């Protein structure tokens, strides 16, 4: 056909080595901008006037980081939600100081995971897949949606985003459970319900399928030679495994349709993953974990502490040393 | 049912940020102050508090260098300091009357705030809106005594966790669609399965 | 060297008692205290409201046994110095340049020991599981009878679970 | 422990005068205090002037004295600066401002005392943590 | 040698009494009749080269000369020192609760 | 920077352009199944 | 978990770390297996749902490993060719996290952290103008154990005056 | 005229208003009447440093350096009485305004030089016999210069004057003395120097503005180095009256 027809059959050619497609063409140039600014930045970035107090903190290798005390460091709380690409700066320089990059990153690969969210959408369509292994990916991508944007979003400020980096990763889980009680919200507990039964059920369902793989290899050869790719039938006994399961708590206490068990591993994680982001995302807002502070209280009047006054003890060390040069006011409001 | 339902997502989060920031169609005097009001509100109620105490609030420098009340925006504008630097964007009724052409005013600011001013932002430094799932009003590290969640987070809240599941929920029936309209939305034909009739990969 | 036992006395003469600090901290504020417990001088970190600083206290220091028997200190940096290492209990006098020391404590061959005994003796456990059931399993290592009766595996076609004799 | 008649009995005048509160004065302070006060004072501090606090011995030392029954209606109706000098009704609630801090219009004369007797018993109950703020949580 | 200029402040006068040349504001709260007015007025005029020099700030009433009178023996002066003056740090030196 | 600016608007334009054209032409049909 | 955080500073910890990747990993391998079983499977009956249309007993894979190997390939680069593989390493992944997190712990019971890189004490202790995330959450720790103690460990009477908490400005 | 929301976002609420080239009047003196000024501003155009090279026998120059802070460098609405002094020239005193902003500016190489500009307490004059303002009237003044940081600011190990730790508590048992000058901070006060030279004048309306090079020293971090001598021009405007 005419030269855009040749295009469109290409894009979406269910033969290339990497699939492309449409959602494809927007992830191919956002996710190499984002990954190429990402590596530059973490390995040689000058130090990031963060809290905009004129207090750069250095997150580079080059700048005396190691793997993990190095970061890409959020933009300035100067800069608030302001939109700051590299031409709005009088020169590198200046977008260096203000953290430019880390806007640069976060914008591109939100938009870039996005489309590899539709991506997946995408090629399942042309290899006449049913569609929601999308959905799955949704959940570590709201959760990414959470921490550099929505949070930065509520709180006024990228600022307070979550830092590129592992030490960077720890210090915005800290400065939000003094600010939010985390812990103390029923959606992070669901979400730690989600990762601890997601993990379990892996472990399981691993162990249980492999306790049951049928002989087929000799007592020296790795028995994943047992198993051949797009062989027809299956290469585990279900029944044996549910027979073993099933006797292990009690017979309904355990799955013999691997479909509704396959379904069960997808939606276990992924729900509490959703949880998860939806406590980061509502948290954005300011409404926080649950406050049992000095809610038991004596005949008197005396306040008797429970483990929630212990926990609200340790928030109170976060609160008040962290950025400990940026409040003037009595408040910590945002 | 999905292309609504994907309208609706996106509805959801646009009113999110509606209540979350804009105090014209949800006035503050019914819904509460912003969380950037709130906290412009107690920068004032400070600059009042110490400048009657003989402060003088533009030449103040705070311990980081920048000023402890007024500083400039990054184009230059006067805008209150310490944290709240962020919200610099805020505008308000209590507010506007301060400020002038390059920001706000050090001559309005030394001579012309009135006492429903101090009011108002110590009111709205006071319900920002900060609380706990249970309804214990103030930063988490709060002691119970004040019942009370901003109508804004509870508006915000409820309709980020809306919008999306909305979007779930298109992404869900949007993909269903296509597959059932293609006609493979209940599995892969064992006699017709597509990948056996491409070219292997590698 | 032992610097000797040092003793701290606030501008009363009344004897002050650093409070030691304890294995589980990293790092730890100087407190003293009279001999019931009472907080009678301390260092400060804000400083616009102490009350209880070496210099409005007149905190002194004497030494008793060691290098420095019989001096007194009265210098307030001095003094404080002294209490910052009274916080590790007895004071001692160490070259830190023959080793380029760090000044960061390390543990003992007694540390050392137990936790490498300890981490080896968990994963140990590991090995003893695997190979047990090595051992018990040893006729299912490649995989389970291809052709397992499915009434041994299903619900109360036996009596006895796994028992064929136990048919019903 | 027990809120006992001991426990809430307060001063009610400067002039050394105690009154004695019910368990039901109590709680009524307690419930006005959170219903119209506690937003700026929670826990004896005060949230948008915390020089001032609700202690005691810093009403003691107010002009005139507000560690008393007396003291603390009449502040409820005219509220001053510490030192007495300044009238500040028009920026904190009191009665003669109901207008402005519409929450105090239908406080009671009874109402205030419930309130003035609050203030004096919890830092009895509470001692330090009484207008000590985040240290004493 | 270098010294901490504040610590050393805690050891003279300025550690025992409000210090009209230094002491932030929020101290003159401890004594009966001095916040805010004649604290604002006191701070505003210093610094002082004796504590009697409080008496001829201009414009006091009566009653506050004898406010003041009152209060002397809780007062002291030292020299200014920069590090407690400079910032503002006199109306608000950020501490509070 | 306003070439720069100019240079990136130009570029987004262009691959959100491919997108658009690309998902209007025929994309319901590009599956292995009913077309 | 606090505690943990304050005193050993556990997430510095890379017996910890692991764990962590253990756990996130296992939750993602359990995602993505089921969603990927359920996304693949072959049409076995008629029903709008889908699960009716499986036999425990049956000879036959209920979904296409050739199709769910083909998309990933396509999608991340790479994919599971073996079954046998998949599930050993959906045992592997969540258990050798455990494993290790076990580790650190047992480190923790001797205080035997991994609580600082002394590189960078070395020049913060220099260069007054040097700031990390390190350094940061450390002043974090050092709140933690300063503001919890008391009430945290009674048995040491910890009278902590005012003047000694560290804080930042204001709060 | 221009309101806030013509103004916001454009750099124009850092730039000190300008007087047209027809301001070139003279605005006159009465020795017996008494004066203010009512708005001073001054907006820098070049931050330069003094390098500091290794050998002092090497003439030092004043190199030009990369602004990183944006547009947030202009004093202004700064006020105090101008008095006419015995031999006719004026002196302005400063009393308050928005006199301090905290700058950094980067050298080639990418070292940052912070510095507190301002013109804290100028007492600035002019030359004797001032019967009117004019564009060949200048001002010469001194003025003092603050620590960058003031007495509460805690370095990243939490260490400070006003308040923090004095010593460095991650190396518990390292020998104290080389890290002194890291463990107590200390606050500088020095004085700098200012040049005002009147290019425009308005007669009629009280206003002039013109060009102004101040130095001072930059950033000293409360102790721990040496700081850097800077030299700052740029345009200035003020606004006298009768007061
Ligand atoms: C564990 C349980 C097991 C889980 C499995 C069961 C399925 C889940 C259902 C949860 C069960 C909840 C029990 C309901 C009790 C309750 O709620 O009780 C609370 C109230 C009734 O109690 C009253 O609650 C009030 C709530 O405060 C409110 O009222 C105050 C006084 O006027 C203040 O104005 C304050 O500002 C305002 O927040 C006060 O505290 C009153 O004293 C008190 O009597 O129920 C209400 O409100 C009714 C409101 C329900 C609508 C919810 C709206 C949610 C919007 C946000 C969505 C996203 C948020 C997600 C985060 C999670
Ligand atoms: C797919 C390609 C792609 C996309 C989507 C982006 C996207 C972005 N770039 Mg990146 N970039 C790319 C490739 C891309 N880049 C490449 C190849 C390079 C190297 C040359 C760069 C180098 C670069 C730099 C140096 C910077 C960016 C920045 C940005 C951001 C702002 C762009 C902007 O203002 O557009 C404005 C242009 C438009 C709005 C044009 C759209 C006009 C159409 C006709 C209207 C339709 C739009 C509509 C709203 C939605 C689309 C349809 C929808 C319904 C499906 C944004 C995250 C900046 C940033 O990160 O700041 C933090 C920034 O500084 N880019
Ligand atoms: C639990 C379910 C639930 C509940 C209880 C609510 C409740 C609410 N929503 Mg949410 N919502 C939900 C689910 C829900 N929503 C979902 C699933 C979505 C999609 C994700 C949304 C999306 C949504 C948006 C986008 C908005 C709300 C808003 C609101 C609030 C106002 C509703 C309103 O006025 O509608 C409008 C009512 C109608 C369209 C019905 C017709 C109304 C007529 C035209 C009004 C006539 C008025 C006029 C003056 C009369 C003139 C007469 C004159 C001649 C005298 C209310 C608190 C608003 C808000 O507060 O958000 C912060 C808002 O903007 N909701
Ligand atoms: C996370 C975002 C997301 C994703 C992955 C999808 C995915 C999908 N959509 Mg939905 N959609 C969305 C959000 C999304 N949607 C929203 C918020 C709306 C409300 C307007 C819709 C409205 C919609 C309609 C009306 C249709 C779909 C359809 C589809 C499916 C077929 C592909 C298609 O036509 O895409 C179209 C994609 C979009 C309309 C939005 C994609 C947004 C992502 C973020 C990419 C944007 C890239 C952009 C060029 C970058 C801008 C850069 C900027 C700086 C200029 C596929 C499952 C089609 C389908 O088959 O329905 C059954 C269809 O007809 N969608
Ligand atoms: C991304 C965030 C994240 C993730 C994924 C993890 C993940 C993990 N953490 Mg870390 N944690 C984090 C953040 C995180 N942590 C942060 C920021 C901190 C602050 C420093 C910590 C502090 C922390 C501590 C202090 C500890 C962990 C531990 C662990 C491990 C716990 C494994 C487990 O399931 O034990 C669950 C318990 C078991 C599996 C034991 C067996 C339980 C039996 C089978 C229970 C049977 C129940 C029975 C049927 C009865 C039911 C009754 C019902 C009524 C309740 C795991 C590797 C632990 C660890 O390392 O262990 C070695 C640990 O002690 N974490
Ligand atoms: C001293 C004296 C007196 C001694 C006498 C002793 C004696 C004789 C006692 C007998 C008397 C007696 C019974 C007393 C009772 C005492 C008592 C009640 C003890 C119980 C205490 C207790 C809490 C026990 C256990 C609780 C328990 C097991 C909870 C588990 C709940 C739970 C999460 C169940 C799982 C539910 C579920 C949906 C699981 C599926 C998820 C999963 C594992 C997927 C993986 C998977 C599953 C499959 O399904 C198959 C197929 C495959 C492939 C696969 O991947
Ligand atoms: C107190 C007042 C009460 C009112 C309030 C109620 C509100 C709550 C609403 C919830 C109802 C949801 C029902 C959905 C059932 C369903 O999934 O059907 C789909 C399949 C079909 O089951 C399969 O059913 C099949 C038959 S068929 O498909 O249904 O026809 C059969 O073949 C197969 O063996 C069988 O397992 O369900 C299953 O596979 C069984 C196990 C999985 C079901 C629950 C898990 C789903 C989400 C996980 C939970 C996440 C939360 C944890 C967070 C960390
Ligand atoms: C700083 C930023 C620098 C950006 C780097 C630029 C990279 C450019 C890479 C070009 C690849 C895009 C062209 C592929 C497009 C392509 O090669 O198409 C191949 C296509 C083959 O046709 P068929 O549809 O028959 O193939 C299936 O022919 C065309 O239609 C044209
Ligand atoms: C929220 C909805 C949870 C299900 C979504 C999991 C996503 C996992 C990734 C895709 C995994 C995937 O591909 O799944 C596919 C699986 C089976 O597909 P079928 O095509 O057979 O059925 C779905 C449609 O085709 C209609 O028949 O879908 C379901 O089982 C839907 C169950 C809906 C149950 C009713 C609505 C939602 C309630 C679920 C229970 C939650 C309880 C709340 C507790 C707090
Ligand atoms: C748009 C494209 C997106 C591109 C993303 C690029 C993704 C790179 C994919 C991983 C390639 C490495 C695989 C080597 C290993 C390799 O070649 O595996 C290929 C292997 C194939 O499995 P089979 O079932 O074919 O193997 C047969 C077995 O019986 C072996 O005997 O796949 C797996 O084992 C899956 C589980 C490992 C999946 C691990 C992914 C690890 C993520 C990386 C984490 C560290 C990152 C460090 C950051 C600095
Ligand atoms: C900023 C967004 C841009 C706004 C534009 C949106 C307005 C709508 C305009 C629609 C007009 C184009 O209409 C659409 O375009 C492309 C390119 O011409 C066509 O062309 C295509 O046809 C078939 C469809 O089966 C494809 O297989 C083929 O590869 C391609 O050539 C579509 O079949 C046509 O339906
Ligand atoms: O920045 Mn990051 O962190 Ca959210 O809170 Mn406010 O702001 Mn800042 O302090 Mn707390
Ligand atoms: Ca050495
Ligand atoms: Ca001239
Ligand atoms: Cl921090
Ligand atoms: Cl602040
Ligand atoms: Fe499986």
């Amino acid at each position: 056909a005419n030269l855009w027809e040749r295009f469109c059959n290409w894009v979406t050619s269910t033969d290339n080595r990497l699939y492309v497609g449409w959602f494809g063409v927007i992830m191919i140039p956002t996710l190499l901008a984002a990954t190429i600014c990402f590596v530059i930045a973490f390995i040689a970035a000058p130090p990031v006037d963060i809290d905009g107090i004129r207090e750069p903190v250095s997150g580079s290798l080059l700048y005396g980081n190691n793997i993990i005390t190095g970061a890409v460091v959020p933009s300035s709380n100067a800069i608030g939600l302001h939109f700051y690409p590299i031409w709005e700066a009088a020169s590198l320089d200046e977008w260096l100081y203000n953290g430019g990059p880390y806007q640069l990153i976060i914008f591109h690969f939100l938009l870039g995971a996005s489309c590899y969210m539709g991506r997946q959408w995408e090629l399942s369509y042309r290899l006449g897949m049913r569609p929601w292994i999308c959905v799955a990916y949704s959940a570590p991508l709201a959760s990414a949606f959470a921490v550099f944007l929505i949070y930065p979003i509520g709180q006024g400020s990228f600022s307070d985003g979550m830092p590129l980096g592992i030490s960077g990763t720890f210090n915005f889980m800290i400065v939000f459970q003094a600010e939010h009680n985390i812990l103390m919200h029923p959606f992070h507990q669901l979400g730690v319900a989600g990762v601890f039964g997601g993990a379990l059920f892996c472990a399981m369902h691993g162990s249980l399928v492999t306790s049951s793989l049928i002989r087929e290899t000799t007592e020296t050869e790795s028995a994943n030679y047992g198993y051949k790719f797009g062989q027809e039938e299956e290469t585990y006994n279900i029944v044996a495994a549910h027979g073993y399961f099933g006797r292990l708590i009690f017979q309904y206490a355990s799955f013999n349709n691997s479909r509704s068990l396959h379904f069960f591993l997808a939606a276990w994680p992924v729900v509490g993953v959703w949880f998860t982001a939806l406590g980061i995302s509502t948290m954005a807002f300011n409404l926080n974990g649950f406050n049992f502070n000095h809610s038991v209280i004596d005949a008197k009047g005396n306040v008797i502490n429970t483990w929630a006054d212990i926990i609200n003890r340790a928030n109170l060390g976060m609160e008040v040393m962290h950025e400990r040069n940026a409040h003037n006011f009595p408040l910590d409001l945002a | 049912l999905s292309y609504s339902l994907g309208a609706l997502s996106m509805m959801g989060f646009i009113a999110t940020c509606f209540v979350w920031f804009n105090n014209t169609v949800y006035p503050s005097e019914f819904y509460g102050p912003t969380g950037p009001e709130a906290s412009q509100a107690q920068a004032m109620t400070f600059l009042i508090r110490d400048q009657k105490l003989g402060a003088n609030v533009g030449s103040a420098q705070g311990p980081t260098g920048l000023g402890k009340y007024l500083m400039r925006s990054p184009t230059g504008e006067i805008i209150f300091g310490g944290e709240t630097m962020r919200f610099w964007d805020f505008r308000g009724p209590w507010l506007e009357p301060l400020r002038g052409p390059n920001g706000l005013d050090l001559n309005k600011i030394k001579n012309d705030i009135q006492p429903w001013q101090e009011r108002r932002a110590a009111e709205y430094m006071t319900h920002a809106p900060l609380g706990s799932l249970n309804s214990v009003g103030g930063v988490a590290t709060e002691i119970n005594s004040v019942n009370f969640v901003s109508p804004r987070s509870w508006l915000a809240t409820s309709h980020f966790v809306l919008a999306f599941f909305f979007l779930v929920g298109h992404l869900w029936h949007a993909g269903r669609a296509r597959a059932a309209a293609a006609g493979f939305e209940k599995g892969i034909d064992r006699e017709s399965e597509p990948v056996l009739s491409m070219p292997s990969l590698d | 060297a032992w610097k000797g036992h040092a003793v701290f006395r606030n501008k009363e003469g009344e004897e002050l008692f650093v409070r030691r600090m304890p294995a589980f901290f990293e790092s730890f504020p100087v407190i003293l205290t009279d001999k019931n417990g009472v907080v009678k001088a301390d260092i400060p970190f804000r400083r616009a409201e102490s009350k209880y600083s070496f210099e409005q206290q007149g905190v002194t220091v004497s030494f008793y046994g060691g290098e420095l028997n019989g001096q007194t200190f009265t210098d307030p940096p001095t003094v404080k110095s002294y209490a910052r290492k009274a916080i590790f209990g007895e004071i001692f006098e160490f070259d830190t340049e023959t080793l380029n020391s760090d000044g960061i404590f390390r543990t003992s061959p007694r540390g050392w020991f137990t936790f490498a005994h300890a981490v080896f003796a968990l994963l140990f456990f590991f090995g003893h599981i695997w190979h047990g059931a090595r051992t018990l399993f040893r006729d299912v290592f490649s995989g389970i009878d291809p052709e397992l009766s499915p009434e041994q595996v299903e619900w109360g076609f036996y009596q006895k679970v796994g028992d064929v004799t136990t048919r019903r | 422990a027990e809120l006992t008649p001991e426990v809430l009995t307060v001063p009610l005048n400067s002039e050394g005068k105690t009154i004695t509160l019910t368990e039901k004065q109590y709680l009524e302070g307690k419930r006005l205090f959170q219903y119209a006060c506690a937003s700026c004072h929670v826990g004896g501090i005060t949230k948008t002037n915390p020089s001032l606090d609700l202690r005691t011995e810093t009403l003691a030392l107010a002009t005139p004295p507000r560690d008393n029954i007396e003291g603390l209606v009449d502040y409820m109706k005219n509220p001053t600066t510490y030192d007495g000098e300044q009238e500040i009704a028009e920026v904190h609630p009191s009665l003669r401002s109901a207008d402005i801090f519409p929450k105090m219009r239908n406080l009671t004369e009874k109402d205030l005392v419930a309130i003035a007797g609050h203030i004096l018993v919890e830092p009895k109950i509470l001692g330090d943590k009484w207008g000590g703020g985040k240290v004493y949580y | 040698e270098l010294v901490n200029v504040v610590d050393e402040k805690l050891g003279t006068a300025y550690g025992e009494k409000i210090d009209l040349n230094n002491t932030n504001i929020a101290a003159f709260i401890q004594y009966r009749g001095l916040y805010p007015t004649l604290a604002k007025l006191i701070v505003k005029n210093a610094p002082y080269e004796s504590v009697e020099d409080v008496l001829n700030i201009p414009g006091l009433t009566e009653r506050q000369k004898q406010i003041l009178r009152e209060n002397l023996e809780h007062f002291t002066v030292t020299e200014v020192e920069t590090a407690l003056v400079e910032g503002g740090d006199r109306y608000n030196n950020g501490l509070y609760k | 920077m306003e070439t720069l600016k100019i240079t990136v608007y130009i570029v987004v334009t262009f691959f959100v352009l491919l997108f658009v054209f690309g998902f209007l032409s025929g994309d319901p049909a590009r599956n292995p199944k009913r077309k | 978990l606090l505690f943990f955080q304050g005193f050993h500073n556990w997430t510095l910890n890379p017996f910890h770390m692991m764990g962590v990747a253990g756990v996130l990993g296992g939750a993602l391998l359990c995602a993505i297996h089921g969603a990927t079983v359920e996304n693949t499977l072959f049409q076995d009956g008629e029903g709008a749902s889908t699960f009716r249309a499986f036999n425990p007993t049956q000879a036959e894979e209920t979904y296409s490993m050739v199709t769910a190997n083909r998309f990933w390939s396509q999608i991340f680069g790479i994919a599971f060719s073996n079954k046998r593989w998949l599930h050993f390493f959906m045992l592997f992944v969540p258990v050798t996290g455990l494993w290790m997190s076990a580790i650190g712990v047992v480190g923790l019971a001797l205080n035997l952290r991994s609580y600082d890189f002394i590189s960078q004490e070395i020049r913060a202790a220099e260069d007054p103008e040097f700031e990390t995330f390190y350094t940061k959450n450390l002043l974090l720790n050092e709140g933690i154990r300063a503001w919890m103690a008391p009430q945290d460990q009674p048995h040491e009477n910890f009278v902590f005056p005012e003047e000694v908490l560290p804080r930042g400005n204001a709060l | 005229t221009l309101t806030y929301d013509d103004i916001v976002g454009t750099g124009l609420a850092n730039k000190c208003p300008t007087l047209d080239d027809t301001a070139r009047g003279a605005y006159p003196i009465d020795s017996s009447q008494t004066y203010r000024i009512a708005r001073l501003c001054l907006q820098p155009t070049t931050f330069l440093v003094k390098e500091e090279p290794k050998n002092k026998r090497q003439e030092a120059e004043f190199v030009p350096t990369k602004l990183v802070t944006r547009e947030t460098t202009s004093l202004d609405q700064i006020q105090g009485e101008l008095k006419v002094n015995s031999d006719g020239s004026l002196t302005f005193v400063e009393e308050d305004g928005i006199d301090f902003q905290p700058v950094t500016v980067q050298m080639a190489g990418g070292e940052r030089i912070p510095l507190l500009f301002t013109v804290k307490n100028l007492v600035a004059s002019t030359q004797p016999n001032v019967t009117s303002i004019t564009t060949s009237t200048d001002f010469k003044g001194e003025f003092n210069v603050p620590s960058y940081r003031t007495a509460n600011f805690l370095d990243p190990k939490g260490r400070g004057l006003a308040s923090g730790y004095d010593s460095a508590i991650a190396l518990p048992q390292a020998k104290e003395e080389e890290l002194a000058r890291a463990n107590v901070k200390r606050f500088s006060l020095t004085k700098g120097q200012i040049s005002l030279n009147v290019a425009k004048v308005d007669g009629r309306t009280g206003e002039i503005a013109g060009t102004f090079e101040s130095e001072q020293l930059s950033d000293d971090d409360m102790g721990a180095h040496e700081p850097h001598e800077v030299k700052i021009q740029g345009v200035f405007y003020a606004s006298i009256e009768p007061a």
